[PDB]
């Protein structure tokens, strides 16, 4: 009989590189442009993705639309603390195999912040010692947990999609560990982990969004990126989003 | 006819 988790595995997106360009002036500018072209490819992949998670195509394709537009940068930052913590144990940004930066390289401007802010999400990776289909189930659970405060469309089909992939996620804690003494306390720090990605990611979305509007930092954004902020960033700004959270706040 | 949207309903 075929599981969930064997599932997520076997759809789980081969890591792409960048194509990086090392024959230029290492420039902020450039590398945000060339971040942002890996970032569009990647949420290419992650819409591929999407499209092939059990469940995700029972929702109405606005609340697809939606939930891919909200969730994206979440979704980016989780895997490259994933990467960086496999690849790493959390010392450098893995953003791709041809694009590794440790953090000498970060003081360029208006690149120290943001360094912080990612290899942060890595040593969370590093002090849970995250297993592999942990991070598989919550990457789900990312996707799923950005929504309008209005409402989605297929709200019955969302809360059942949610819902199965938070038992899977205590189902790999189960699977993690050859006895019992401390699966709800693991299932507590995943939950808790989870809760805490919203504002962990909330400083690398508020300067995506500058860099994306003020035109004068001359950062570039490929096509479709550029039409998923668009529509992410009014409705972030305006309020009308909001965090679905497993704990107190 | 977004971007997004036409990868949504692409076959692959
Ligand atoms: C998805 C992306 C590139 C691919 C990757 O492995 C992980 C990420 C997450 C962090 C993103 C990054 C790039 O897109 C550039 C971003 C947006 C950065 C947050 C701030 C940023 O540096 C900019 O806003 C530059 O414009």
């Amino acid at each position: 009989f075929p599981t969930l988790i064997s599932l997520l595995e076997v759809i789980e997106p081969e890591v792409l590189y960048s194509g990086y360009d090392s024959t230029l002036p290492d420039t902020s500018t450039r590398l945000m442009s060339t971040l942002n072209r890996l970032g569009g490819r990647q949420v290419v992949s992650a819409v591929k993705w999407a499209k092939a998670l059990p469940g995700f195509r029972n929702l109405h394709l606005d609340d697809q639309m939606t939930l891919l537009q909200y969730s994206w940068m979440s979704l980016m930052a989780f895997s490259l603390g994933w990467r960086s913590y496999k690849q790493s144990n959390g010392n450098m940004l893995c953003f791709a195999p041809d694009l590794v930066i440790n953090e000498e390289r970060m003081q360029l401007p208006y690149m120290y912040d943001q360094c912080q802010q990612m290899l942060k999400i890595s040593s969370e990776f590093v002090r849970l010692q995250v297993s592999y289909d942990e991070y598989l189930c919550m990457k789900v659970l990312l996707l799923l947990s950005t929504v309008p405060k209005d409402g989605l469309k297929s709200q019955a089909v969302f809360d059942e999609i949610r819902m199965t992939y938070i038992k899977e996620l205590g189902k790999a804690i189960v699977k993690r560990e050859g006895n019992s003494s401390q699966n709800w306390q693991r299932f507590y720090q995943l939950t808790k982990l989870l809760d805490s990605m919203h504002e962990m990611v909330g400083g690398l979305l508020q300067f995506c969004f500058y860099t994306f509007v003020n035109k004068s930092l001359s950062v570039e954004f490929p096509e479709m990126l550029a039409e998923i902020i668009s529509n992410q960033l009014p409705k972030f700004k305006a309020g009308s989003v909001k965090p679905l959270l497993f704990h107190q706040k | 006819p977004s971007l997004l949207k036409k990868l949504l309903l692409a076959p692959a």
